[PDB]
Parts: structure tokens; C-alpha cells; sequence
């Protein structure tokens, strides 16, 4: 019996209504369709770089991304393609919030600091074989919901 | 045994008489199932020679002529300028292949003198001029293939592979 | 035996060669060059194989059924392919050189590892056993060099030592084995210890960084730069093309694998990124 | 005896090789390796026997009696077959490699874990237990192997340390340098504890995205997208081919699996995939 | 112009004389230059017939004939015993080439005819037999080429690739 | 007992065939109904929807010849045949759950009309994953076969 | 014991990100981390690396506060924005090149601030050439990702 | 020219007198080489004479008997009591394959004949009784391997070899 795609459900909920432009829902729906793959394929960590790093991590969008763990009327601002890959990444931090991977309160006291924002990704490293075996099916399935709920440019 | 002669279908018309046996027996080798003609013979080498239409061996490995191939022996006053060679039916280059044939088959080809004075130039002869197509049907197939215009009202089938599938290579000179 | 024709090639890049492999995120490029599992470049035989047979549809359209017979129908196919393409191994890659007490002077030179020279042999030996044919000069060739598996080596050269890709200083010794017919252009050919020679192979690459401007304000838009990797111009890779017993079979390896002599593999063809010359060991050695 | 003739062999990818294992929804591959049942690829029987016996059927037309009653018919089974493959273990699988506390600097390396040996094993004890045929010379050498389970062993080098597709450190142990190496190669085999050979075991598998481009315009096509996966070439199966006491069997095993060397494992055929060389243990251990 | 004619190289004896003239030019499209040799010829659709070895005209193009071509006027009694060609020196097969050709050529084949009573199934044949390697050696590629053994001690290569490069088919009779 | 399914598999496969106009799309929808009940009892039911509908690409007109066809008999369904047949299966499946009363058909009808509800008949669906595994077995079987006996091979 | 170059790259950012006190010099060490590998790349490892032991400036005590950054987590970069970038580049090749044992600490400390080991130094680099392009990049390309991530775009 | 010999390998001591040469050229086909034993020989269909043990043919491709392959000739009272046989090396069943052969042999088989006076039924036989182990260890390969004891103080891998590898059919008379 299937709670990933339950749980994927939810994070799509929250991020499909986090994003005001049209454009910024499909830069999500084409990460969505990458990065699945990319994560198979080079792994976790590499792949957690790489949106990490394409995400522009500053103190604002870390705050609207603190705020849509809770919100429901948060929204992500900046460009389509900082602002789907914010949201792919708040997709993974969401799934490790649930199934108890991470701490909330220690991911919310990291996203906060950027003293701690290492040490997330510390704690990430000495995790990343179970998230890679874990996270799989979650993300076939916001996959999925991807390419179901958002059209094509 | 068994004598195929196999025909040449270019655009050029000068089968008014090569054969004798049309038919003689029942049997051919090419045919219809609704789906256009099957077991076309392929001749590699070969090109045609329109004036006086024949084949003419050239060394080339990509010359070559598409024909069929229906039992019978040629006009009856043959031996002199044909070819005749005896196959065991897998020794056929056949095109659109439908099963397994005798395998011991004598085969008539119209056959020339490669004419050993002037260059032997072809050139790819693609079939079109739905016109030649139209007394080809009438002259050939309806006059062998007595089954055509007879069960299939469709040989618009035939019609289009006959297109579709007839091609050649002629010197033209 | 199992395949009536067996028909090794090389493969030159006239111009540079792009075939991708596309964006991978544990490579720094973005888009790089297909790799083996060996970390050397190669062209799939799904590139090859898809790259000679559109060009041969487009320049033989008298003879699409022999062409569909061996490379495969394309709409509603009925039976398998009776031609075959072997994953093309690199042969040898053009490399910068700085040489000096050296009479002829070199701008660049021919590169190999003896791993390259295994799996060339290898493709040889499996051919020859899985068909009438046997190229005993280029695996006689072959393993005059793979002799010296073990130590660095010139085939034509006085080249004692160098420095290649400016980074790697080898020290050489020669062999009198002279392969003039793949490296026609006289110049030098070097083997090299595999674990040195793949340093030397993977940055033999050239990375042109591209952009794309604003037509707005005419700067470089934002986002709008990468990198792509070619292959330099001149580059020898080694394919085998095999083939089924079968009347059309015949028919291409006689007419078509002859008239075949150019094609363009793989991207940027309009940045003339594509052009190839195929060689036919039949009559090459 | 329960078998007549009992010829366990292994089986040497010469190129990459696709056996297909199904596409499902929740699958991440188009195109998946054929899995064990604790993860590492192997070879279905299934896809064994229908390999062989086309191959043998078409080059041994003569024998086709033979190859009828030890593989059965294929129009009208009025019997068993006497003939049984038992479904290929994962043996060893090649493995880039980064050297430390070595001496002799290799590319790649053979890996293998402690799991596929018991397999093996498991293998050679009931093949020798149903037949007149012993194999105490691998038993033995799988056995002195398994001995030391737990710690990464290394066979015949003394490297002591390595890194393994380019993130897993592994601290060896010399085994013994007068164990004759299994693989015949002259390369290292490396026996990892499973926690960790499973990952560089999955890291050695070979991952390709192929495309397919409209033929009247070189643009892809919608939807023509998708992965694939293979062994890397140099990887080794572990089967047996165990046969029911009959005449035919005798001349099976008497002349045809002597002629039996290279046949074409899976799919992928026309993209050069799948050329395997079967040696048999009765000649090469 | 200038007029080449083809001596086939099988494994029977059929071959010291076939044209009074060996090289009557001073030109040979075949080249043995301290490489192997060079421009061998391929004819397809054609087997050998060593009893009274002569290439046969069958259909089937995986049939061919590897031999050489060295200019040449036969025998001057003929024209009813050969089949005579003028190409445009670009339809020729040619394998291990060297250069490009004169444009358009003139070539004599050792027809026969195919005698449709007895069926030819050819058979692939290579050369073996390492003594008949010399005798084919000596046969011919010292009458046409002279400065074999002379300025030349690459001999055993030729060897070699007259052992890979030839290979035919055999009609069976 | 289930015989009830077969006047409701006849009548869902008589919309969904007079709906799909080009062959190429029956031929799919075929193509489709022979490996997608494989697929949905081999691996879920949940994870086989997801699936459709991320192939079916749910637009406005899409949906509205959904709906229509709901009601209609006279809508047709266009748009890219593999599409088209991957819609033609989610109708043939939300057909059965509205006709045998699992989704209100209000409840259904609503949701394709608007976004914020699709997620919520999703969710829906996902609450009653069993349920409907278990019902809709002979009804996907009995449409299989028609497929199968009514459209031609390709 | 053994730190993959991920980890590796973590925790070498972690000390320069650290040490780099105005923000300026941070936000300068983002595009040194995104340029200097394609430079590493199209120019060879050695040229690169005494590129970047000159575009430093070692100011012969700057290079002590970069010598007590192996050691002491409580070391600061000071200079310009330009130099102290550099440095902490250097940093991270030095980082790599030390905790991989490809070089020694000893005779890389000796050869970055005493001259007559420099060259010394370029000797022991091309004989290693091999063992370090093998996998630096990898190493830079996770530093690249770190910086443009926890560093803001200027 | 080549000229070897089938010194079988049977629990039987019937073993050293069989032939006058134990060496006599250089190219022994069986070898010994730090993995055991080499280019055994399997000849089917024959089964051993425990009476004067010797390879007696019956026509059951389910017999056989595996031993050495050792170049020449035996004791020189024989050959009308053997079997004489030239083959091109690639006919030959051999085990343990380990390079290649010479193309053409002479193989001189102990051979018998049937004497139908009693229906000639066979076992599978094993090689065991240590002593059997030891006395066929020193009496054949140290009459021919001489090197045995002397550079192969691995006699441990030879003596399995033998139990292993050597199996046979007798005539359970």
C-alpha cells in the first residue's frame, strides 16, 4: 500500500498553488521530468548540488520556502527557473520533513542560518543511501503529477 | 522440369511477342492476394536495352532490372539469343517473397550482346506515366493474371505497387 | 558462417565531430562527447547506425528496400535487421605536443593506450570467428604493437621525450612497425601506458564555450552559456559493419558500403560540426 | 547420476549486452537489465536456451536431430528436452578503478562480492550431487575464497587499497599469491563484502539515453525518448548445461558444444549488443 | 584505347595462357607495389567452372569471382567463347584500390554458357594447399609481373594476400 | 456478483469507440486496453492512474469532450491518438466508478471542470484505491476483450 | 577515513567560507570557483596552479594566515577581494592535493613560500600530473555547485 | 613429419610398453603446466580391453576413453594390431585445450576388434587405489614427464588430474 504517492500529493498541492506564473509551474514540470532520472542515474548527492545550486538559496526565498512548509498561502517569487528549482527542492526537503529522514525543526533552524545550511548538507552526505533508495517512488510520482497537471511551453 | 521465363517490365512496349507458353501450365510464381504482385524476380548487372528490349550483362554491381517470372519457354524459336539457366529457386533474388518455390526451376531471360565497342553508360529508369501504366496492366497482367479484372474490382493496389515496385537500369543508348 | 560480410572501418573526422550523450550533472560540461565505460570517447552504434542510414535513404532512393532490408524497416517493421554496427572504438586522437631534439617539428600527434588496441583486436577475433573473414595484417599489426604493452612507444618518430597536452611529460621509445595507411599524413603515432595515456586522451578534447545574445540589449542573456565538447578534426575511430546472409545483403555490401565514402554524424551540422570520411579496411589493410 | 553430462561455463561479454527484463509504470528505465532475485543482473535461462539453441540451429544444420531432442521441438513437443540451462550468475563485473598503497597502476579491475560466490557455489555442489561429474578443483578455489568472508579481498595483486567507480573505497587483503586466478584475464579480481559490492556492482552497469529523430526532417520525434541500460563488455556470467543420459546427448556434448564458442546473448543486436564468448570450465579453470 | 582483360585467380589449373598477349601496353590496373596488391577486380552473379574454368552466368549476387585485370587481346580466335565489355572504368568493382581509372576500358570475362540441363549450386572456396599458391604465383604473376623476384624479396606478402584476397565460388559441376 | 458489469462495459465501449473518429486511435485504445489492466493489477491501482493521466494530458477541451461524452453520445475526442486512447481508458475507468456509484458523478463532473479539484478527485480516487481495484477487475477484463474482438489487429 | 570528493569539497568550502570575512570576498570566490575549472580543464593543471599562486599574491603574510587555515578554524583571509579569492582557491587545490596525500603538506607549505622549492615543486607536479587530473575536477565541480549555491550572486 | 600416438589412461596396466618412443620429437600435445594437464584426448565410441587392455569399438557415442596424445610409435612389433590415422588436428576431441596443433597429424590407436562371440556391454570406470594413482604417476608421466619430480613438485595437481579427468568405459568382461 502506496503513501509515497499520498504524500506526493501533498507537496504538489502546496507547490503548484506556490507558483503565480504560469511559466514557473512549467519550469517545475520540466525539472520534474529531469531530475528523476538525473537522480537515478549520478545519484543523491550530485544531484542535490546541482538544484541546490541552480536554486538561489538567499535569505528571501529560504524564508517564502520556511513559510510553505505551514502556509498554504506562501508564495515562491523570483524567475521561472530559480522558482521551479526552489520548488523541486522544497518537493525533497517536504518529503524528508514527513518520514522523519530529517528534523523539522532542525531543517527550518538550518534554512534560517546560513551557518547551518552546511550542516544540513552534512547531515545530507552521511544520509544519502537511504534517501536515494527512499525518495524513488515519490518522485516518479510528482512526476507524474507533473506532466498530468501542467502543460507544455 | 519446370520452365519459368521471366519478364521484363519496363516503360518501353516491344513485348508484343517473347513467349509461346504464356501460361501453358496454371502456374506462376508471381501472383495477387489483393495485396499486389509478390515474388518479383531481381536480375543484378543487368541493364536494359530498350532498343531491341533485352538485358545486356554489365560487370556493374548495381545495375539491375525487376521483372517476374511466369512458367513458360519462349517463342518457341528460342535457344538462339536468350539465356536459359536451370535454379534451385533459392538462388533467386526474390522480392515480396510469399513462400518456397520447386526448387528446380529453368529460367529463359531475354539476352543481348553487350554491344563491346562504346561505353556502357545507364541510368536509373523509375517508373511513372500512369498512362504506361494502364496498357501495361491491359497488355500484361489481365493477359497472363486472368485472375485480375475478374475477382479484385481493388487493383488500384496493383496499380500503385506497380509504382511502387518496378525500376531499372537502362543505357538509353 | 554466422555473417556473410564483416566489413571494419575507420572512421576520420574531416571537420570537428559532436555526438552527444546530453547534460549529464556529474560532469562539468553540459554537453559533453559520448563516453565508453572506459571513460574514452566512442560513438554509439545507435548514432552510427541512425547517421549512415538516413544518409543513405536521402542519397540511394532507388534502393530503399535493399537499404531497408539491412539497416531495418523504419514504419511496421517484420523482421530484424541483417547489418549490424559495433559501438565505434577510438582508434587515435590528434593530441598537442611539445617536443624538442627532434628533427621534424610536430604541432600535434596521433595518441592510443594499448586498452584500445585490446578492444580493436578483440572486435578482429570476434569477426573472424563469427565470419569467413580474416584481416591477419591489421591484427598482425595490431599485436606487433601490443607486444610492448607495458612501456610508452613511437610507431614513426625519433621522439624521445615530450610533453602532451601540456600537462604530461612522457618519455618514449621507439618501434619499427610504421602503420602508414591509417596515419597516411606521416605523422608520429603514440601508445601509452593506459593509465597515463587516458589523462592525455580526455583533455585531447576540445571544449568551445558558446552564448547566446540578447537581441534587446545586445549582451550575453542571462543563463544563456555552456560549454560543448568536440572531437579535434582528423580523429580515427574503428566500427565494424556485419551482415546476415542474404540476397540484399550482397546487394549492399557490393554497391552501397562501396559508394559509401562521406556522411555527417551527429550534432551541429550547421556549424559544419559533422563531417566524416568511413575507410573500409577491405582496402585500407 | 541424475545427468548425464554436466559443463558449467562462463560467459565473456565481448561487447555490452541488453537481456530485457519488462517495462512497468513505476519502472525508471525504459529498457531494464534482467535482475536477480537480491538485485545483481543475471541472465534468465530462458533467454540462454532460446540464444543457443537458434544459433546452434542455424550453424549445425546438419545436427538439427541432435539439437531437437537435447533442446526440444519446436513444432510439436511430444517429450521433454534433455537438455537444461540453469540461469546465468552474475560472476564478475569490470570496474574502474583509482589505485592506492599499489604498485602496478591499473585501469580497471574485476569485481565480485560474496554473495554471487555462494551462489556459485550453491550451484556446484548440487551439480555435482546430480551427476557422475566432480569439480572439486573450483570447488575448491571458490571455498578458500569464501573462507575469508567479510573483508574485501583482492587475489593476485597486492593493491591494498583502492577506489572503485570513482567513489568507493575499498582496503584490500592479499588472498594468496599462489591461487590460480579463476578469470583467465591477467587483470586483478576484487571479492567485496556485499554492502558495498552492490553498490559498485550497480555503478557498473552502463546507462544510455537514445533518441529517435523523424525521418524527413532532422528533429526528434514526440515521445521518442528513452534509456537503456547494459553490462559493460568484459563482464562474467556463470551458467551450467546439464543434460539427460541419451545418444544424443553424447554427441551434444561430444561435438557440439566444442564447436560452441561465440553466440549472440539478448537484444539490441543491430546496435552491435550482445556477442558472447562461452568458455567452458571443463578447460578453462 | 587501351584493352584489359580479366584472368580470375581459382585454385585449378586453367590459367598459364588465356591471351597471347601479357602485357602488350605498358599499363596494368592491378598494382603489386610493396603493399600487396592493388585494384583487384570483383564480379558478381558469376561462379567458377574449373572443369574447363570458366566464369558461368548465374543471378544469385552473392556468386562472385575475384581476379585480376591486365591488359590483353585473346588468342585473336574468339568473340564466340568470352563475353566482351566496355565499361565506363566507374561501374567496375574494385577492391584494395589505389588510384582512379582511364575513364572507359575495354575487358574480356571467360563466359560460358550456363547448359540449362545440369543445376548449379556453387559452393565458397578459398586457396589453400600452399603448394598451389606458388604455382599460382608462378603461372601468371610472374608473366604479367616480371619484377616479382627481381627487384622485390615482399614475396611471402603477396603470398599472404593472394591467400586472403581471392576467394570465389564453385558451380558444383 | 458482477453481470451488471458487462452491459456496463458494452455501453462505455460503444461511447468510447463512436468517440475516437481516426482508426489510429482506436488501434491505440486497443493497444491500451490489453497492457493497462496487466499493468494495474501487476502494480496498483494507484500507481496505473497516476500513469494514465500523466499520458492523457487532462486540457479544457479534452475534459470537455469528457464530460459531453458523459452525456452526449455525440462528443468526439481528438488530439494526438496516443493521447487520445490514454483519455479514452481514464474515461472507460471513471465511467465505471460513476455508473456503479464509488465517485458522485456531481463530484466528478465538478472536479474536470475546475483545477483546484482535480487534485481532490486524485486524492479521492487514492482513499478508495481498494475498492476500486477490487470492483473494477471483470469490468476492465470484459472491455479488454472487446477491444480485442471489435478493432482490428495493427 | 577516506572522504569522497563531495564530502571532501565540503569540507574544504566549509573552512574557506569561513575565513572569508567581507562579503565581497566571497561573493569574488564564487566566480573564481565557477571559472577556474573550465580553465583547469583548457589549460592543464599546472599552468592553472601557478596562475592562481600569482593571481593570490602569498604577500608573505598572507600566506600565513592561509597556512594557519589547514590547522586553526579560527584563521581569516585578509587582503583585497581579488587577492583573498585567489588564496582561497588555492586553498581548496592545496586542500585536495593534501587530504588526498597526493602531496605532502611539508614540502607544500616549504615550496608555496620558499623559492628555491617552487621549482622543485613544478617538478613534483609533472610527475604526478596523472594522479591529480584524474579526479579534481570532480572535486571543483562539487566546490562550483557549493559556491553558487551558499553564495549570492553579485 | 608428425607422428604421435594414444597412450590411454585406464585403471588397466596395460600403460608403459605400448610404445618404442617415448619422446622422440619435441611437440607432445599433452602438456603439464602449473594449472595440470593439457590437450587430453577423448576418443568416443571405444571402449578399453581390460584383458589386454585396448580400445575395442562399439558403435554407442555414450562410450569413451580419455588419455595422453604423446609423439611416437608403438614397440615397433605392432600396426597390424592399431589403427593408423592421418587427421588435420581439428577432428581430434580434445580437452583442456590449450594452444593450437599442427594442421595434420599421424594418431596411433591400440585398437582390437569386437569378436561377436558375447554381447559387449561397458561400465563407466573411475581412477582410484592409490597405488593405481602412484604407479601410473611414476610408470607413464615420468617415463614421458620426466620433469615430473623433477621441476613439478606439484605432483599433487597431477595425481588430481588424474582421478578427476580421467574416466572410461570397460567391457565389464
Amino acid at each position: 500500500y502506496e503513501e509515497d504517492y499520498k504524500l506526493a500529493l501533498e507537496a504538489f498541492k502546496k507547490v503548484f498553488n506556490a507558483l503565480t506564473h504560469y511559466g514557473a509551474k512549467q519550469a517545475f514540470r520540466s525539472r520534474a521530468r529531469d531530475l528523476v532520472e538525473e537522480i537515478y542515474n549520478s545519484g543523491f548527492i550530485p544531484t542535490f548540488f546541482y538544484i541546490i545550486s541552480k536554486a538561489e538559496l538567499n535569505s528571501d526565498s529560504l524564508d517564502s520556502l520556511i513559510s510553505l512548509f505551514s502556509s498554504d498561502n506562501a508564495i515562491l517569487r523570483g524567475s521561472d527557473e530559480n522558482v521551479s528549482y526552489s520548488a523541486y527542492l522544497f518537493i525533497i526537503l517536504y518529503y524528508l520533513i514527513k518520514r522523519g529522514i530529517i528534523e523539522q525543526k532542525f531543517l527550518i533552524q538550518a534554512l534560517r542560518c546560513e551557518k547551518t545550511r552546511l550542516d544540513l548538507i552534512d547531515k545530507l552526505y552521511n544520509l544519502a543511501p537511504i534517501i536515494s533508495a527512499k525518495i524513488r517512488t515519490y518522485l516518479l510520482a510528482i512526476k507524474r503529477l507533473s506532466e498530468a497537471l501542467i502543460e507544455a511551453r | 522440369s519446370t520452365q519459368r521465363e521471366y519478364v521484363f517490365i519496363p516503360i518501353t512496349n516491344s513485348i508484343t511477342i517473347d513467349v509461346k507458353i504464356t501460361i501453358g501450365g496454371s502456374d506462376h510464381i508471381t501472383n495477387i492476394d489483393e495485396r499486389g504482385i509478390h515474388n518479383v524476380l531481381v536480375i543484378t548487372g543487368y541493364a536494359v536495352d530498350e532498343k531491341n528490349g533485352r538485358l545486356v550483362p554489365t560487370l556493374d554491381p548495381c545495375d539491375y532490372v525487376k521483372g517476374i517470372l511466369v512458367a513458360g519457354t519462349p517463342q518457341q524459336a528460342q535457344s538462339n539469343d536468350f539465356l536459359t539457366l536451370k535454379l534451385p529457386a533459392n538462388k533467386l533474388y526474390l522480392i515480396r517473397k510469399k513462400g518456397n518455390i520447386s526448387d528446380d526451376l529453368k529460367i529463359y531471360i531475354p539476352y543481348s550482346s553487350p554491344d563491346a565497342r562504346n561505353s556502357m553508360k545507364t541510368k536509373p529508369v523509375s517508373i511513372s506515366d500512369d498512362t504506361i501504366v494502364n496498357n501495361i496492366i491491359k497488355e500484361v497482367f489481365d493477359k497472363i493474371y486472368n485472375i485480375t479484372q475478374k475477382e479484385k474490382v481493388k487493383i488500384e493496389k496493383v496499380k500503385e505497387d506497380i509504382k511502387e515496385l518496378f525500376s531499372y537500369y537502362a543505357l538509353e543508348q | 558462417p554466422y555473417y556473410a560480410f564483416a566489413e571494419p572501418f575507420f572512421i576520420h573526422a574531416i571537420t570537428h565531430l559532436h555526438v552527444g550523450s546530453g547534460s549529464s550533472v556529474e560532469e562539468e560540461i553540459a554537453l559533453p562527447f559520448q563516453r565508453d565505460e572506459l571513460g574514452y570517447p566512442t560513438i554509439y552504434a545507435s548514432s552510427l547506425k541512425g547517421a549512415i542510414k538516413s544518409f543513405l535513404l536521402k542519397e540511394f532512393p532507388d534502393k530503399r528496400d535493399v537499404i531497408y532490408k539491412v539497416l531495418g524497416e523504419d514504419e511496421n517493421p517484420e523482421e530484424a535487421s541483417l547489418g549490424t554496427f559495433l559501438d565505434a572504438i577510438l582508434f587515435a586522437i590528434p593530441s598537442r605536443i611539445i617536443e624538442i631534439d627532434s628533427a621534424k617539428p610536430y604541432v600535434w600527434v596521433y595518441v592510443t593506450t594499448y586498452e584500445l588496441l585490446k578492444k580493436v583486436k578483440l572486435y578482429l577475433d570476434s569477426i573472424s570467428q563469427l565470419s569467413n573473414a580474416s584481416f591477419s595484417n591489421l591484427k598482425n599489426k595490431i599485436d606487433t604493437i601490443l607486444a610492448k604493452e607495458g612501456k610508452n612507444i613511437t610507431l614513426d618518430s625519433d621522439l624521445k621525450s615530450a610533453i602532451l597536452n601540456e600537462d604530461f611529460y612522457v618519455e618514449l621509445e621507439a618501434l619499427n612497425n610504421k602503420i602508414p595507411s591509417i596515419i597516411n599524413a606521416g605523422v608520429p603515432l603514440l601508445v601509452l601506458e593506459d593509465s597515463i595515456g587516458r589523462e592525455v586522451i580526455n583533455r585531447s578534447l576540445i571544449r568551445v564555450r558558446r552564448i547566446r545574445i540578447d537581441r534587446d540589449k545586445k549582451v550575453v542573456e542571462t543563463g544563456g552559456l555552456w560549454s560543448e565538447e568536440y572531437v579535434p578534426m582528423k580523429t580515427i575511430f574503428f566500427s565494424v559493419l556485419l551482415g546476415k546472409e542474404s540476397k540484399e545483403s550482397a546487394i549492399f555490401a557490393s554497391c552501397i558500403l562501396r559508394n559509401l565514402r562521406y556522411v555527417i554524424l551527429g550534432g551541429k551540422e550547421t556549424i559544419g560540426k559533422g563531417i566524416v570520411e568511413l575507410r573500409w579496411v577491405k582496402d585500407v589493410i
